C-alpha cells in the first residue's frame, strides 16, 4: 500500500541510469531514424519504427 | 486585311457567307518536312555503327522516348487527311526544287496549301550556320534561319485561320525567334475566330538540356494551349526526370503490396491530377500523356483517366518503323475532336474516341516512312474494331 | 466477405491486426491414381514433371 | 593453402591487378532454405517480392490507487 510507493524507494542507480538515458535518447532519436531510412528501404517488423 | 495588326480591331472579312464545308478545317503550323523526328535524346546499346540492317532491332526494341515520335507539323496534317478531316498548313518553304517538292507532297495529300508562302531566295531546310571554336569546343551560330523558320507576321492567311477549328504547332517553332513571335500572332487570331489550339510539344534536341530552361520557353505557349499533347517521356521531363525514375526502379523490400505487384509488368504509371498542378491552367480543355500507343493518359478539368493500346511492331518485323506514330496519334485526336464536341465533357465517348488514335498510331509503326504509311480512315476503323472488343466501340 | 475482393491462390504466410501477406501457389487437381513425383517440399523448376 | 606458401607473392609480377591501397584511391528477398536429407545438401528458395504479396487491409480480428494506465513494456 502507501508504504510500498515509489517515495519509498532508492532506486538511485537505476535513476542514475535514466537520467543518462534520457540524454542519450535527445541527442540520437533524429539519427537513429535518419539511419533507419539509410539503410532498411521498408519498414518490417523487427525494425525501427519510423515515420508518423 | 493586315496580318501582323493586333487581332482585337476588324477583322479580315472578306467574303465568305456560306457554311464552311464539312469536316471542319484544321491548321497545322509549323516547319515542312519529311521524316526528322525531333525528340532526340542520348540511347544506349547502340547497333552497329555501319551495318544498318541491324537497326531494326531498335524499331522493334526502341528507347522508351522513341515509342512513338512526333514529327513535322505536316505529318500530322498528312495523317490528318487520310483519316477523313481536312486539314491546311502553314508555313514557307524555299523557291527551289525541294520547295515546290515539300508542296507538291502535301498537294497529293490533299492538304490545303493556301497557306504556304514561297521565300524565292532561300533554299528549303537550309540553314546558314557559322563554325566557331569556343572554349576549345566546337560549336555553331545560326548565320541564317532557313524558309522553314522565317515566316514572317505579315504572311499569314487569315482566311485558314477564320476557318480552321483546331491550330496545331510543335514546340520545334519555339526554337526560332522568328517564328515564336509569329506563332503568337497566328494564335491570337486563331482565339479570335473561335479556334481551339492544340500544343504538340515533341521536344527537340535543344529543348531536352534543362528542364527549368525548357519550361521557361514553354510556359508562354503552354499557357495559350486549349490541347496539349506530351509522351511520358517528354512530361517526366518537365515535372521531375529523376523522381519518376525512382519509383520505376521501386521494389518493395520484402513483399509485394498488391498481387499484380508482383507480376512486375511493365509500369503504365497513370500520373495524379496532383502531379499535374504545375503544368495546368485555366484554359486547357484537354492533356493527353503518351506512353507511346500503349497507355494514353488523359486529362480534362472534370475528369481524368487512361486508355489502354497495345503495338506489335513485331507482328511485320521488316517493315516495322516506329516514325509518324506519334503524329498518326496527334492526327487521330484532332479527327474525332472536330466531329465529335461531346468528347470534352464525356468520359465514356472520351475513351472510345481515343482508341481511335490509338489504332491510327498501330497502323502508322506498321511501314517504313512517316507519311508513306499513315493508316486511312477505314483502315484505322477496321483495326480499331479488331483490337478492342464490341464493348469498347 | 461481400465487400472485400476475392483472394488469390496461396498461403497465409504473415497474420497481422488487419491485413494478410500471401505467399503464392498453383494448385493442380490430381485424380486418384496418379503419380506425384517429388517428396514433400521438394524444389520443382519449370518445365519439371 | 596456409598462405605463406602462396608462390602468388610473386603473382602480382605475372597477370594480376591486385591494388596496393597506396594509390588506388535492385534485388531482394528472404532465405528459404531448408535441408531436405535425401539429397545432403540445403536446398534453397527466395520469396521476394514477386512471390509474396500483401492483401488488402480488413477487419478480422475480433476482440472477445496512485497507478498510471496500462503500456506494454518491460518490467525489469
Ligand atoms: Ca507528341
Ligand atoms: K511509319
Amino acid at each position: 500500500g502507501e508504504d510500498a510507493t515509489v517515495d519509498k524507494m532508492c532506486l538511485e542507480r537505476f535513476k542514475v541510469f535514466l537520467k543518462q538515458y534520457n540524454e542519450w535518447v535527445e541527442a540520437n532519436k533524429d539519427r537513429l531514424e535518419e539511419d533507419s531510412y539509410k539503410y532498411d528501404q521498408d519498414f518490417y517488423p523487427g525494425r525501427r519504427i519510423r515515420g508518423k | 486585311t493586315n496580318p501582323d495588326s493586333d487581332p482585337a480591331l476588324v477583322d479580315y472579312d472578306d467574303g465568305i457567307d456560306f457554311p464552311y464545308d464539312d469536316p471542319p478545317l484544321v491548321c497545322c503550323f509549323g516547319a515542312v518536312q519529311k521524316e526528322f523526328v525531333p525528340v532526340v535524346r542520348v540511347h544506349d546499346n547502340p547497333m552497329h555503327p555501319d551495318i544498318y540492317s541491324q537497326w531494326k532491332m531498335l524499331q522493334w526494341d526502341p528507347p522508351e522516348f522513341g515509342r512513338a515520335p512526333g514529327g513535322p507539323p505536316s505529318n500530322v496534317a498528312i495523317s490528318h487527311v487520310r483519316l477523313g478531316g481536312r486539314a491546311a498548313f502553314m508555313g514557307k518553304v524555299g523557291g527551289d526544287d525541294y520547295g515546290e517538292e515539300l508542296v507538291l507532297m502535301m498537294n497529293k495529300e490533299r492538304v490545303q496549301t493556301r497557306g504556304v508562302k514561297f521565300d524565292e531566295g532561300a533554299s528549303t531546310a537550309c540553314t546558314r550556320v557559322k563554325i566557331k571554336f569556343e572554349d576549345g569546343k566546337m560549336k555553331a551560330e545560326t548565320v541564317k534561319e532557313p524558309p522553314e523558320d522565317s515566316l514572317l507576321a505579315s504572311e499569314l492567311n487569315l482566311a485558314v485561320l477564320k476557318e480552321a477549328r483546331i491550330f496545331h504547332f510543335n514546340s520545334e517553332v519555339l526554337t526560332s525567334p522568328t517564328m515564336e513571335s509569329t506563332l503568337f500572332k497566328a494564335i491570337q487570331w486563331s482565339k479570335k475566330f473561335g479556334g481551339l489550339i492544340f500544343f504538340d510539344l515533341n521536344l527537340p534536341l535543344p529543348l531536352w538540356r534543362s528542364r527549368n530552361e525548357t519550361r521557361k520557353l514553354i510556359k508562354k505557349s503552354w499557357d495559350e494551349a486549349n490541347i496539349i499533347e506530351v509522351s511520358q517521356q517528354e512530361l517526366e521531363f518537365l515535372l521531375d526526370e529523376e523522381y519518376y525514375e525512382r519509383r520505376r526502379n521501386y521494389t518493395p523490400q520484402y513483399f509485394a503490396e498488391d498481387f499484380e505487384q508482383t507480376k512486375n509488368r511493365r509500369d503504365y504509371y497513370h500520373y495524379t491530377p496532383e502531379e499535374i498542378k504545375p503544368l495546368w491552367h485555366d484554359d486547357l480543355k484537354l492533356l493527353v500523356v503518351t506512353d507511346g500507343t500503349l497507355r494514353l493518359h488523359y486529362y480534362t478539368p472534370k475528369f481524368d483517366g487512361v486508355v489502354v493500346g497495345t503495338e506489335d511492331v513485331l507482328i511485320t518485323p521488316f517493315t516495322c518503323d516506329r516514325t509518324g506514330s506519334g503524329d498518326a496519334v496527334v492526327a487521330g485526336i484532332m479527327r474525332k475532336l472536330t466531329t465529335c464536341p461531346e468528347m470534352f465533357e464525356d468520359q465514356d465517348v472520351l475513351e472510345r474516341q481515343l482508341r481511335f488514335a490509338v489504332a491510327a498510331g498501330i497502323i502508322s509503326q506498321w511501314t517504313i516512312g512517316a507519311v508513306r504509311g499513315f493508316p486511312t480512315e477505314s483502315a484505322t476503323q477496321n483495326l480499331k474494331e479488331q483490337v478492342y472488343v464490341p464493348s469498347m466501340w | 466477405a461481400k465487400k472485400e475482393p476475392y483472394l488469390k491462390s496461396g498461403q497465409v504466410l504473415i497474420v497481422q491486426r488487419d491485413s494478410v501477406v500471401i505467399r503464392s501457389a498453383k494448385p493442380y487437381l490430381a485424380t486418384p491414381g496418379a503419380k506425384v513425383h517429388g517428396h514433400y517440399r521438394e524444389i520443382l523448376y519449370e518445365g519439371d514433371t | 593453402i596456409r598462405k605463406r606458401n602462396n608462390p602468388p607473392d610473386s603473382g602480382l609480377i605475372s597477370a594480376d591487378s591486385m591494388n596496393p591501397f597506396y594509390s588506388i584511391s535492385q534485388n531482394h528477398g528472404t532465405i528459404r532454405m531448408f535441408l531436405n536429407r535425401n539429397k545432403e545438401s540445403q536446398s534453397l528458395l527466395i520469396l521476394s517480392s514477386s512471390n509474396c504479396f500483401r492483401i488488402g487491409p480488413f477487419n478480422h480480428v475480433k476482440y472477445h490507487l496512485i497507478t498510471i494506465k496500462n503500456s506494454s513494456g518491460p518490467l525489469g
